């Protein structure tokens, strides 16, 4: 086909050699998913700027407000540095040495009577 | 109790999912079968959503019986708040 | 499909659409229940076996040549 | 609303009645809030008509986040015990007692030992040299505590004669389980710092 | 400026092709760096054409150990693409070190103090640190032994720092340094009965080579993500694409549960059975299956007291097992993201985990928040790896660092750079010198942890180096990849020399530290064990792909 | 500087549970949420006002944002 020999194109520039051949198809359902909320939501923008056309700045403005939202990261390296060296600073715990079974308190484990409905 | 009575009737009953499809797929999301009971409540629950779809896309089609097309689902889970997508690219 | 309200499946894979280039794009409901259901396979069992003994690979059927 | 079935009309009604069966900001520093971020983007004045819109948009999103975390914080306040239609199956947090039962006996066990190694120490006369008097050295100045202050509680008792609504509470768990299950602030940096809070 | 961005960057690199040989193979070190952020600065000014020109007339200049990043950085053409990537974010802000010598330098700065290349002189002393040694330049096969890394070859005075390096009971740590638990008297049990495994084992060397025993999983149609094996092996444990963690006992002694509350409520304690008394024969299987995750587990580790089974998944927790009530206990949600690897301290009160969130958790599994947040890669840390001391913890990553980090204050120590693609595999000497790293250029790299020096590299395997292990005695260094090879190197001639050049020169012989290759049958060597016998155990699901 | 005072945050757990009560840390986190809604919102409604080529940030282009991002669909 035409866009999924594209598909096989963007895999194999990233050194992809093998894949399987369901891949190629959800990634096409991916990238259609993903065209058909820009553009659904750039004539929502349009209808708000009140212009018959859907231009370029309207396709800037969904891109930029559906990244925005959709694809989030890990978090920034300053933000991990400052809650590494806050967390850090804290002296280890000494250890009491027969408390038995070493866990949390009781409502941050998962060990609880754990019930079940009578048969009947 | 009237949920706690259905589940007390729920064994002896056998779902239109079979219990060893229906605890695959809750056995992947760290759902373990304690109970049979509980593993045929979320089955027949799971029937009742797509059969739910399928009656409004059939008032959709004999409005427009028979075949179920795209164009059927498109408006059936369009009240559902769901934008189903035509695959378009094969 | 895509749920704007995202409560029904939060972030659960459906596995995908088995579609095909090459397909009918049409079937007779009744094909799809009459059709007999593929065979579940083993599950996962633990064997041992010897890839070395004192340095020399043993030609057992596990071995490759 | 502009569903006619829609999935989360469905929710929080019958989510109301789950928690039946067991914000209106201020307009002032609201309207320099506003209009501070408007300076980045060009936005100089606002509408009448929106300092009052963010903030009735502000309560239906926090309580459509209170409502959230009371059917979970209410989910912890159901005692299957009372009822006996519930069967109990497996009880960990008992084994895992009886786990630090069987610890403090091996601790008890270890301490009769050191007691007994006490005792043979009691008669040092030269015999075991150091070890034998460090160790009568210490049990002694510990046995003289204990004997003075069993002495000094007999001495107590004859002077002393002389003498004379359920509230449910919402953790920061119930915030944070509503927070991972929601599209929005699932992988976020307020949700990620929550953990270490 | 952006315009004449390939005009400066053409002069650099006229200027250093055109230098004497012995000093064009260290000035040849700064092609890369310069040369992205050159293009990371164009992107991020909104000068995409430029940027795409600058891309295509030096890109294929770049070492060919620099593929992957030059194709992410091949898809970066915008600036909103690179303001959520957070990988090229932390290496514009960052500053490449780039070590080289004081008789390269001197050609460097009288090609860069004079004012016609006073611009690329300005996006050096900007972006790049130079980090300079006295000695001899460098070969080129030794730049190419300790370069690949983003942000990489890190400063010698990162690697001066003090470690502990020392086993415990001049260079061990003392034992209230890091407060370890106590040593129960089951606890000295079990050490009684490891030294009678101590008494048969057997001195490896290069002449007797060990046997090695495959425990191949065969079916395994739910792809197999973890293995660990316990210190004895008793145990082995499987994590599973399926979500599920599987333990298998491979002594002749089923896998019993303890039995339930009511059954112990009326046996005594103070008995010498007692743990034989408790155990439920009901519940007596070979195989016991763990669910719980809701994804697939990527790291399991056994505690050495055999209890505690540890798990990490994809769904961003960490998950301790019991394996006395074979339950969960706890669930340990500090990422939001993949946590890849899980290890528990070789004493078993402490563990670390490393996830996608780039840093790595000392937990404790007494509080649900961690102790220690290691948050200096910039990079998922694919392993985390604590020392036999366990006051120092390794976290390989997948931007080609590994990084020492201290327990106490939760300092990096020690930057090991020198791998070309992500580490997936770490293991350190049973003496306590030594760390043994691999990675996905089938390179296995050997570093001195007092010294901050690789001491050797290992090339013998193909594809991603999965697994390594040292031997009991530490004479023979295992190492399994997904090439279905199970190689053995000789872990005593490769450490036979024990600086301020911050390098050794290493010896290219790979070759004669070769003991044996042996190969599995289309199965990729996903675990490797030492028994204390000194016999080599492996666990790989057979894939016949 | 703060928006939201903490005693109309308590009101708005009354009306849902006459018996319930958050913890301080409950509370402050609820703070932030709001906070960080409010900024959010604000941004993104301003983008869209810039988009109308407009200086008055009206109310179109706050109910835009939430119902396109947040479907709140909160009566104007």
């Amino acid at each position: 086909p035409k866009d999924a020999q594209m598909m096989a194109q963007i895999l194999k520039d990233m050194g992809i050699t093998e894949y399987e051949p369901r891949v190629i198809n959800q990634m096409l359902e991916f990238a259609f998913r993903y065209v058909t909320t820009i553009l659904d939501d750039a004539k929502i923008y349009s209808s708000h700027a009140k212009k018959a056309t859907v231009d370029a700045d309207d396709v800037r403005l969904a891109i930029q407000c559906r990244a925005d939202q959709s694809f989030t990261s890990p978090p920034p390296r300053d933000f991990l540095l400052d809650i590494a060296r806050q967390r850090n600073q804290t002296p280890l715990p000494l250890i009491k040495p027969y408390s038995g079974p070493r866990l949390p308190p009781d409502r941050y484990c998962l060990t609880a009577p754990n019930y079940r409905l009578k048969s009947l | 109790t009237p949920l706690v009575d259905f589940l007390m009737q729920l064994e002896d009953y056998t779902p239109t999912i079979p219990d060893a499809v229906t605890g695959y797929y809750l056995n992947r999301a760290g759902f373990e079968a304690s109970d049979p009971r509980i593993i045929r409540l979320i089955s027949l629950a799971a029937q009742k959503f797509i059969s739910d779809i399928a009656n409004d896309a059939l008032q959709h089609c004999k409005m427009k019986k028979y075949t179920l097309t795209m164009e059927d689902l498109t408006p059936a889970l369009s009240e559902y708040g769901i934008n189903v997508k035509k695959p378009h690219y094969f | 499909f895509h749920a704007q309200e995202f409560i029904p499946f939060r972030f659960a894979s459906g596995g995908g659409r088995e579609l095909y280039f090459y397909e009918e794009k049409e079937v007779d409901l009744s094909d799809i229940i009459n059709t007999p259901l593929p065979r579940v396979p083993l599950d996962v069992c633990l064997k041992a076996h010897w890839l070395s003994i004192e340095g020399c690979q043993p030609a057992i059927p596990e071995n490759p040549p | 609303v502009a569903s006619m079935a829609g999935v989360n009309l469905s929710e929080e009604s019958a989510r109301i009645l789950a928690t039946n069966s067991e914000t209106f900001l201020l307009q002032a520093p609201l309207q320099r809030r506003i209009l501070e971020i408007g300076k980045k983007h060009g936005i100089t004045e606002l509408h009448p008509d929106v300092v009052s819109y963010v903030s009735h948009a502000t309560q239906q999103r926090l309580q459509n986040l209170v409502e959230k975390i009371s059917e979970t914080a209410q989910q912890k306040n159901f005692s299957y015990k009372d009822d006996d239609r519930y069967e109990q199956a497996s009880d960990v947090r008992a084994q895992l007692k009886f786990f630090e039962q069987l610890d403090q006996i091996e601790k008890q066990r270890k301490d009769e030992q050191e007691r007994e190694i006490l005792m043979r120490a009691a008669k040092s006369r030269s015999r075991q040299e150091d070890p034998e008097q460090l160790r009568l050295k210490q049990k002694a100045k510990e046995m003289q505590q204990q004997e003075l202050a069993q002495m000094r509680q007999r001495d107590a008792n004859l002077t002393a004669l002389a003498a004379i609504q359920r509230i449910t509470r919402v953790n920061l768990r119930d915030l944070i389980f509503c927070l991972e299950n929601e599209r929005e602030t699932s992988h976020s940096l307020l949700l990620y710092k929550a953990f270490l809070k | 400026d952006p315009t004449m961005y390939e005009e400066y960057y053409s002069g650099l690199k006229h200027f250093i092709e055109c230098s004497l040989d012995c000093h064009r193979a260290e000035l040849s070190q700064l092609f890369y760096p310069l040369f992205v952020h050159m293009y990371l600065e164009l992107v991020y000014n909104q000068h995409e054409n430029e940027a795409k020109s600058f891309f295509e007339k030096f890109h294929g200049d770049q070492e060919c150990y620099y593929q992957d990043d030059l194709r992410v950085l091949s898809s970066l053409t915008k600036k909103e693409h690179m303001k959520g990537n957070e990988t090229m974010l932390d290496f514009r802000t960052s500053k490449f070190v780039l070590r080289i010598s004081r008789d390269s330098y001197q050609l460097l700065k009288r090609h860069l103090q004079e004012k016609q290349n006073n611009q690329i002189w300005n996006i050096v002393q900007e972006h790049l640190y130079i980090d300079i040694f006295d000695g001899m330049p460098r070969s080129k096969q030794q730049i190419d032994a300790m370069v690949g890394s983003l942000a990489g070859e890190a400063k010698r005075e990162a690697n001066k720092s003090k470690v502990f390096f020392g086993l415990l009971k001049p260079n061990a740590p003392p034992q209230n340094r890091i407060p370890l638990p106590e040593l129960k008297d089951s606890d000295k049990l079990d050490k009684i009965m490891n030294m009678k495994e101590t008494t048969k084992r057997v001195r490896l060397g290069p002449d007797c080579l060990p046997s090695i025993c495959f425990y191949t999983f065969l079916n395994a149609y739910q792809g197999l993500t973890a293995v660990d094996v316990t210190d004895d092996s008793s145990l082995i444990a499987g994590g599973f694409a399926d979500s599920t963690v599987r333990v298998w006992s491979v002594t002749p002694k089923k896998l019993r549960s303890v039995k339930q509350a009511s059954d112990l409520s009326l046996i005594d304690k103070e008995s010498d059975d007692v743990l034989e008394r408790i155990m439920d024969e009901k519940t007596a299987s070979e195989l016991k299956i763990l669910y719980g995750h809701s994804g697939p587990v990527y790291g399991a580790s056994f505690s050495p007291d055999r209890n505690y089974l540890l798990s990490s998944s994809e769904d961003g927790t960490v998950r301790l097992w019991s394996l006395q009530t074979f339950t969960c206990l706890v669930g340990y949600k500090g990422h939001n993201y993949p946590v890849w690897d899980t290890q528990f301290s070789p004493y078993g009160y402490y563990f670390v985990s490393g996830g996608h969130d780039r840093v790595a958790r000392l937990w404790a599994t007494d509080h649900y928040q961690p102790l220690r947040i290691f948050a200096g890669h910039l990079a998922d840390v694919n392993c985390t790896r604590f020392h036999p001391n366990s006051n120092y913890v390794a976290t390989g990553s997948a931007d080609r660092t590994v990084r020492l980090w201290d327990v106490l204050n939760g300092n990096c120590v020690r930057i090991f750079t020198g791998h070309k693609g992500p580490i997936h595999s770490l293991t350190f000497s049973p003496n306590g010198r030594f760390l043994a790293t691999g990675a996905t250029d089938g390179r296995v790299l050997l570093w001195d942890i007092g010294h901050g020096l690789m001491v050797g590299e290992l090339k013998g395997h193909t594809d991603t180096v999965c697994s390594l292990r040292f031997s009991r005695d530490g004479e023979i260094l295992a190492s399994g990849s997904m090439d279905n090879t199970v190689r053995l190197w000789d872990a005593i001639k490769a450490f036979e020399d024990l600086t301020a050049t911050g390098h050794i020169n290493l010896p290219e012989n790979s070759q004669e530290l070769l003991l044996g290759t042996y190969m599995t049958k289309s199965t990729p060597v996903v675990h490797l064990h030492f028994t204390r016998r000194n016999l080599v155990l492996a666990a790989g699901a057979y894939s016949p792909q | 500087n703060q928006v939201l005072t903490k005693k109309k945050l308590q009101d708005l757990v009354r009306e849902v549970d006459p018996n319930e009560q958050l913890d301080e840390d409950v509370e402050e986190m609820l703070l932030q949420i709001a906070d960080d809604f409010i900024e959010s919102v604000v941004t993104a409604a301003c983008q869209l006002a810039r988009h109308r080529k407009s200086s008055t940030l009206e109310v179109k282009d706050v109910q835009l944002h939430l119902e396109r991002q947040w479907n709140m669909w909160i009566p104007g």
